């Protein structure tokens, strides 16, 4: 059962250093964990597929990018709903009877 | 007494205090400026202030 | 051009030869008077970079 | 087949029926010098009861490949006549007299004789006129079994589902508790595989393995329906390919009656962990290494291949679900494939929506996509509109030529 330690104190260690930032290195997260570049790959992956970590990881330059977006736009969606449902009653009433 | 790397910790409580006082005059500084403003340029003062917030301290 | 346009739906950056490949239009030189015609026409975003042969697409 | 003949309990008792003939003889037919009488030993030399009349056509075809009995042909298939009129007669004679228990012993031994002398219609007659031996739910039960055990050979999954169906729902809920298991050996686990065997072959994979992967191991001691490695084939294959991510951690991997069958082989258990655990080679080269033996039999046959496709589409979403700009050259040699192929699947994948992502073919860089939500609602909204302005104009002039009545006449 060691296994399953020194991984659930090293995620609670990275949550705990990944949240204020908003765009990190990866090398830096890895001198924090003190482990290699691929084991905290690997971790970030695991997490952000488990949904215990809000953000994405830019391969290309080695960023972390987290989550400090998303605001309050579900406005935007619930008219949405209201644009295809008028759709549809306009035929409804285009094709009522004649 | 000092706080692990040579720091007294009337000092540490005066560069957090700083740290404070300074988030009310800037709407968004750098970590250079950040450090000639309270000595300690980079190598702890982003440590410094990351570990004010996930506290709720600022 | 609805051919062209589907490839823009999938792509950000393709070469003008790929491009010639994708909608047999067998040529490099036909498919970029293509791509030009049509950002005339105002049907397609996309701009040209001839130091590569490179079309890129600006959707916004 | 780097490392091939590693499976010698399955030439045991693997299966039953002319399917196994057919899987095995497709074995030999290809491998080198293969088409011998040792091929032949698991095609013919278990013939057993009535198996004379296939025997002369699949043995004339194998004479062909690689003599006809018909005088102990004719001696055995009219012994086995000379015992349905027999037999016959006397169960006919239990059935004028009326001994209900012998007259349900008639049915069921009939159809014993029947699947032992070729007669299948009758048998099924005879298996829905069990109806007539209403003894309790207990007979209810066994005459469900028995015709799904049929049904099974009878290549029909309809009338197996209505019967699996009522058979868990007549007798109140599986008599709600299960009256302790009945008899301390649970009939669930005999329909509950029946039936996710029935919808597996109904092309229904995500409902076959919902009910599939709860059978109790401890109450497969009917190995005649469905061989325990062939359950765990099935429950790991086709939850693989249909489960996501939280419905394969909580099903499968924190199961524990699951775990016993992922014991019966390895490697599907190691594939389900490789794909769990973002490893994806491997698993692809475990898959494909393992593709063979899995179209050996046919039971899976007109469900493996594109199952597979399935799979690697579900990884390739994985693969880009926690990434903001992949680069195609890690994904290309982690994928087994190179960047051309992994640029044509990806510009399918995307044309499709399953994943949202643009292609960079300069540096080979796949890109993720945000969609504005703001100009995308206006410009829906607008379209709608517009939509709405044409069809109100279109009406009026419907409407105006309604009332001056203009026809062809």
């Amino acid at each position: 059962h060691i296994e399953e330690l020194l991984r659930n104190i090293r995620t609670q260690v990275l949550i705990k250093l990944i949240k204020p930032y908003t765009r990190i290195h990866i090398p830096f997260i890895s001198k924090e964990l003190n482990i290699d570049v691929a084991d905290v790959e690997s971790l970030l992956v695991q997490c952000i597929l488990d949904n215990t970590i809000h953000g994405r990881i830019d391969q290309v330059n080695q960023l972390l990018e987290l989550d400090h977006q998303k605001r309050g736009g579900a406005r935007y969606t619930a008219l949405d709903k209201w644009t295809n449902q008028l759709n549809s009653l306009n035929q409804a009433v285009v094709s009522k009877l004649a | 007494a000092t706080t692990a790397d040579g720091s007294s910790i009337l000092d540490r409580a005066v560069i957090e205090h700083n740290l404070l006082s300074a988030s009310k005059l800037y709407n968004n500084i750098t970590f250079e400026e950040l450090g000639a403003l309270l000595e300690i340029p980079a190598a702890k003062a982003e440590k410094i202030a990351s570990q004010m917030i996930t506290e709720g301290r600022m | 051009k609805k051919n062209i346009q589907r490839l823009t739906k999938t792509f950000l950056t393709l070469s003008l030869q790929d491009m010639a490949s994708r909608v047999q239009l067998s040529g490099p030189q036909e498919a970029e008077k293509y791509v030009l015609h049509m950002i005339e026409d105002g049907e397609i975003f996309a701009s040209i970079n001839q130091k590569d042969g490179m079309v890129s697409f600006h959707d916004n | 087949v780097e490392n091939p003949s590693l499976d010698l309990e399955q030439y045991a008792a693997s299966y039953s029926g002319l399917m196994r003939i057919e899987r095995l003889q497709f074995i030999a037919d290809h491998c080198p010098t293969l088409r011998v009488e040792a091929l032949k030993m698991a095609l013919s030399f278990v013939q057993r009861t009535f198996n004379v009349d296939m025997y002369e056509e699949i043995h004339r075809k194998l004479s062909e490949a690689t003599a006809l009995d018909t005088a102990w042909v004719e001696a055995t298939r009219k012994k086995a006549l000379l015992k349905l009129e027999k037999l016959d007669t006397d169960l006919k004679n239990y059935k004028g007299n009326s001994i209900k228990e012998s007259i349900r012993r008639g049915h069921d031994d009939l159809g014993d004789h029947y699947l032992d002398c070729g007669d299948l219609s009758n048998a099924l007659k005879c298996y829905s006129r069990a109806r007539d031996y209403c003894t309790s739910a207990k007979h209810v039960i066994n005459m469900c079994l028995n015709v799904i055990k049929v049904s099974v050979y009878l290549q029909n999954w309809s009338h197996v589902l209505s019967y699996v169906s009522k058979a868990e729902s007549t007798p109140e809920i599986a008599e709600q508790r299960g009256e302790r298991d009945s008899q301390t050996q649970a009939i669930l686990t005999k329909l509950k595989c029946a039936a996710g065997l029935a919808e597996l072959a109904a092309r229904k994979y995500k409902q076959a393995a919902k009910c599939l992967l709860l059978a109790s191991f401890d109450h497969c001691d009917f190995p005649e329906l469905l061989s325990p490695s062939n359950v765990a084939i099935y429950g790991g294959l086709c939850a693989l390919a249909t489960f996501d991510r939280q419905e394969l951690q909580r099903n499968v991997i924190s199961s524990s009656s699951f775990k016993l069958f992922l014991e019966l082989e390895p490697q599907v258990r190691d594939i389900i962990f490789k794909f769990y655990e973002s490893k994806y080679a491997s698993c692809l080269k475990m898959l494909d290494e393992m593709k063979d033996n899995l179209l050996l039999d046919m039971y899976l046959a007109p469900h493996v291949r594109t199952l597979y496709t399935q799979i690697r589409n579900r990884a390739l979403i994985q693969y880009f679900s926690p990434y903001v700009s992949a680069d195609m050259h890690r994904m290309a040699a982690a994928f087994n494939t190179t960047v051309a192929a992994l640029e044509d699947e990806l510009t399918q994948l995307i044309l499709e929506g399953l994943i949202s992502a643009r292609v960079d073919s300069h540096s080979k860089i796949l890109y993720a996509r945000d969609v504005d939500q703001r100009s995308t609602t206006f410009e829906k909204s607008l379209l709608m509109g517009k939509e709405f302005q044409r069809r109100a104009k279109a009406m009026m002039l419907r409407a105006a030529v309604l009332r001056n009545q203009i026809h062809v006449k």
